[PDB]
């Protein structure tokens, strides 16, 4: 028996490398930093093991939605003016919007240097903090300056695919009940992954993909109470945003060439921002999501959901974005039951401007009002549990760190490194 | 046809009749980080090629060579490794015995390059 | 000597003195405007020389295959070709059979890799 | 085993005896000043690889060729050139007249190309 | 003969983390980094 030198073998080691994006009015997640698209090859008899917990797509996609975050604010407006003092009032002076509203007067630059402008705005309560018609200030003024979120790029999420660089493969688990861990019968070679939208909220996985045969519970380890449950459902829960009040943006000029876009008033519908899931709908998704949840804690185990503990109000609440406004839902109503071995659910809403999203300190984001009614259709695929530390299993909704938003879409691929040189024994001999 | 490491679960004898399938596929935010996977693709498959140069091997798939199989590497016999193992258990095998395989056909291919040398003199 | 692309318009059977004329010539922010040029010819090139190595021709500028030429591709007769024609007008007539030529000529080599292959295992 | 140019100082015929050493060892803010070294020298050793590719010498280290010495450049005989001087004493030597060999080389071998070419049409 | 010969207690207004707030500050800058003008002003 002699040695043979094979090139191209069909052998592969885990690797991280990086990714490049690919894409099929500028966005944040702009396709002038991807690449356009064009692929799946079944590997028979090939049990490989994958890991969505130590994922370093996970890691990577996460630096790179904050990467074209910033990237795609940078080229418009800084509201370094915005700090001044403001003479705040009461809107309603009296359960309505317009008792979330303070109605701010302040002196603001001119587009000439030595002028002055004496505009006004209103301005969220959750947006201006008290200086001790009384005087306040925006919210992240002693730690930032925000820069005005860019009113020609939007905020709503386009399909973005990671694809392997050459040398490299992505594995794909085609496997229907693979949890996140462990060995999966069937694997396949993509070229590179499925549109991924890089939805970002709290507590609760609006859009993205549904499971396939039965609601899927994935934990790093279900003994753990420190680690989030992500759970998937194999039927979306559909929840309607909206924001009744007809808005009507106002626009400042504070310098030359800049605008600031303030709310100049507040009309119609006044009833304060909701989500409404509906009752019977998330009842019995609330049923699947117990029955595959007893399975890890036992049949006669009380399966309770409560509410979010404490903590900011990005945390605290369904944090998201809809229509370029951003949304703070309850949903306390949401998760409030106990199980034992047309309706519609309303949850209410804040809205806030200035925007802290990537768990930073340092770089906010004033997002600026939009005009008219915002209307929302969304689909909660997921959820993000969190356990309580007796007969009681208690889950609230957790949530805050985002890369568990993209743990739950990359949870069935993997990048793996070709080692295409590989030696045998065979009765060759050389000439 | 099987595809693209179509067939990596294949036996050994089987799936070295698809080489060139591996073999064509090796070469061919989103700015140099793009750029500098193709460098890569390039510099991992001309030291490839590099390798098989200098043990004689240039411009070949299949390289019948000198070195005598030292049965310390793998005591199995040719119809329990062309029929019985794939490649990627193939692999695991001998993984250890990569480097000293590889020093043995740099200096055989040496020897003949000089042998050759000292015949054409004549 | 006619230079790079000198016989351009010579016939077939002329052009075919001065290959290696224009194989010479194929391999030799504003930084990087340079830099992806450079790396992109270098690519260009070796995709060439890969397709050259899997048919058996590496190292050849004429190279002989064993694929028969199907009439079908063109029935012009072998004296209206090389000193009729010329490479450019030659290229606009196969150019749809030049995909399926492709493939004949990377079947016939690794059917030669094996055969021989085999044939020296004896 | 002397090392990476260990036979500089070696004798013209030592010193073509560790041919290999040297030649593997030309291949292998900040991010750029990597990155495009690394570019250099692969371009670098595609220059040298085509002009062997050329001379018809590609994938050898040692390639007799059909190009007669002149004598014009140097008036040595072998006895002195491969027992006295080193490689980098005779590099020296033929500074002058290494573009004249250069194209010899090239123009010998395809002239050859074309002679081998011809043989196969009877 | 001290280092405190080689200071100058300069007293000035400093901007504020609020553009509209000023800052009464003192720092001791070394006679090196001061330059007079013409408790005098440097
Ligand atoms: C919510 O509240 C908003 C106000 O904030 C309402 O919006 C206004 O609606 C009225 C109709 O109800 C509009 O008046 C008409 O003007 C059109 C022509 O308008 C054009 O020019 C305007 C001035 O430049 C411009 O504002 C218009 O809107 C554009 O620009 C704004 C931004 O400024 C942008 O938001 C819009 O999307 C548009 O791009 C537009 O270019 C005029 O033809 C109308 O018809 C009357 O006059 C004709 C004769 O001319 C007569 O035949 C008709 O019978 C009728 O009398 C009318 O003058 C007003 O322009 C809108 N204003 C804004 C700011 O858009 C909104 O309707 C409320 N919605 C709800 C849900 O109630
Ligand atoms: C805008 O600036 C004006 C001055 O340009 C402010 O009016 C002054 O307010 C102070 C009290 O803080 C009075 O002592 C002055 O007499 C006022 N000057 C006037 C009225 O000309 C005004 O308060 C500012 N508005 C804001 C900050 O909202
Ligand atoms: C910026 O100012 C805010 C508002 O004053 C500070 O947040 C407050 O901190 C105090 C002290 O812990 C709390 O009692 C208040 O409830 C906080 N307010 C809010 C709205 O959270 C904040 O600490 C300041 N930041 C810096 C860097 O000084
Ligand atoms: C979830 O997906 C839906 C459907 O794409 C999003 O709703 C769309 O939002 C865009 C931009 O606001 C509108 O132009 C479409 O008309 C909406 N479609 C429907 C059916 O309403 C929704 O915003 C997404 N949820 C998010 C991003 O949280
Ligand atoms: C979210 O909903 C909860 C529950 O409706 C609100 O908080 C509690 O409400 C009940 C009755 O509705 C009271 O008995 C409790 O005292 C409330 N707890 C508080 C106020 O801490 C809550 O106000 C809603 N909003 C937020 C932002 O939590
Ligand atoms: C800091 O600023 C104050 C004013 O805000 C300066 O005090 C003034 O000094 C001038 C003399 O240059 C007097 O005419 C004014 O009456 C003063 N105003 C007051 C005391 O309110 C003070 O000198 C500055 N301190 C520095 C520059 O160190
Ligand atoms: C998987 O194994 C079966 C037999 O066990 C074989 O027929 C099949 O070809 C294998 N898969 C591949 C992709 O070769
Ligand atoms: C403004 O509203 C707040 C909260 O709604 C209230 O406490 C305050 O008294 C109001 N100011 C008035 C009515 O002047
Ligand atoms: C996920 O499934 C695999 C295979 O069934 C199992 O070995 C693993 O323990 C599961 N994960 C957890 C956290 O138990
Ligand atoms: C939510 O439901 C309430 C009644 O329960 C209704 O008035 C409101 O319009 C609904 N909003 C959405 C966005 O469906
Ligand atoms: C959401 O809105 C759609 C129409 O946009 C409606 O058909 C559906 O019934 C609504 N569902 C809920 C839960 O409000
Ligand atoms: C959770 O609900 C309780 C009352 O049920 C409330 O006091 C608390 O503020 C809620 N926490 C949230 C919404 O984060
Ligand atoms: C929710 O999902 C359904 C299919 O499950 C789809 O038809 C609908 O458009 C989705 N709604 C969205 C994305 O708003
Ligand atoms: C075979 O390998 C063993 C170690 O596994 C080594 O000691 C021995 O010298 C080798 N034999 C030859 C002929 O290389
Ligand atoms: C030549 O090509 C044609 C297709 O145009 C095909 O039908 C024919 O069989 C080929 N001739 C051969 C393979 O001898
Ligand atoms: C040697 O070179 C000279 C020019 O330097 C040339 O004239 C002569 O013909 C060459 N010798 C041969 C044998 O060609």
């Amino acid at each position: 028996l002699w040695v043979t030198v094979y090139y191209g073998v069909p052998v592969w080691k885990d690797a991280e490398t990086t990714l490049f994006c690919a894409s099929d009015k500028h966005n944040v997640w702009a396709t002038h930093a991807c690449v356009p698209t064009d692929q799946e090859i079944h590997l028979e008899n090939v049990t490989e093991e994958f890991n969505m917990w130590k994922n370093n797509m996970v890691e990577q996609m996460h630096t790179d939605i904050i990467s074209l975050w910033d990237q795609s604010l940078k080229p418009c407006v800084k509201l370094t003016p915005l700090c001044v003092t403001l003479q705040c009032t009461n809107v309603t002076n009296n359960d309505d919007m317009r008792g979330e509203l303070k109605n701010c007067s302040f002196n603001m630059t001119t587009e000439l240097r030595d002028k002055k402008q004496k505009v006004y705005s209103l301005f969220y309560r959750l947006d201006v903090v008290q200086i001790n018609n009384k005087e306040y200030r925006l919210i992240n003024c002693n730690t930032s300056a925000i820069t005005q979120a860019c009113p020609k790029v939007s905020f709503e999420p386009i399909p973005i695919h990671y694809c392997a660089p050459a040398g490299f493969a992505i594995l794909k688990c085609k496997d229907k009940k693979f949890n996140g861990t462990g060995p999966c019968p069937s694997v396949s070679t993509v070229q590179c992954t499925h549109g991924i939208k890089p939805v970002v909220s709290t507590q609760l996985l609006l859009n993205g993909s549904l499971a396939e045969e039965e609601v899927m519970i994935r934990s790093e380890n279900i003994t753990n109470n420190a680690k989030n449950i992500l759970v998937q459902f194999n039927t979306p829960v559909q929840i309607n945003c909206t924001r009744p009040n007809n808005n009507t943006r106002k626009s400042i000029r504070i310098g030359p060439g800049q605008a600031f876009y303030a709310t100049g008033d507040i009309i119609g519908d006044i009833r304060q921002a909701h989500c409404n899931v509906s009752k019977a709908t998330w009842n019995e998704t609330l049923g699947k999501v117990v029955k595959q949840l007893r399975k890890h804690f036992g049949n006669n185990t009380i399966i309770r959901f409560a509410n979010s503990s404490g903590g900011d109000l990005e945390v605290t609440t369904h944090s998201f974005n809809c229509g370029g406004e951003f949304f703070y839902c309850n949903t306390s109503g949401l998760f409030n039951s106990t199980w034992i071995s047309n309706d519609s659910i309303t949850l209410p809403c804040r809205i806030k401007q200035i925007i802290n999203m990537w768990q930073r300190i340092g770089q906010a984001m004033y997002a600026p009002p939009i005009q008219g009614v915002i209307r929302c259709v969304s689909n909660i695929t997921g959820l993000i549990l969190t356990r309580d530390g007796s007969t009681t299993e208690t889950f609230r909704p957790g949530g805050g760190d985002m890369r568990d938003n993209w743990r739950s879409e990359l949870y069935k691929y993997k990048v793996v490194k070709i080692e295409p040189l590989g030696v045998a024994p065979t009765r060759c001999k050389r000439r | 046809f099987l595809g693209f490491l179509g067939a990596a679960g294949s036996t050994m004898g089987a799936a070295s009749m698809t080489l060139t399938v591996q073999a064509r596929n090796l070469l061919s935010v989103w700015g140099i980080k793009q750029l500098q996977a193709r460098v890569l693709a390039v510099e991992r498959y001309l030291r490839d090629q590099q390798l098989l140069g200098i043990w004689g091997c240039s411009g070949k798939l299949i390289c019948c060579t000198n070195v005598p199989w030292n049965s310390s590497w793998s005591n199995r016999n040719l119809s329990e490794i062309w029929d019985n193992m794939t490649w990627l258990q193939w692999d695991k095998e001998i993984s250890n015995y990569t480097q000293i395989i590889y020093g043995l056909l740099e200096e055989s291919q040496n020897q003949q390059e000089k042998n050759e040398q000292d015949l054409l003199a004549l």
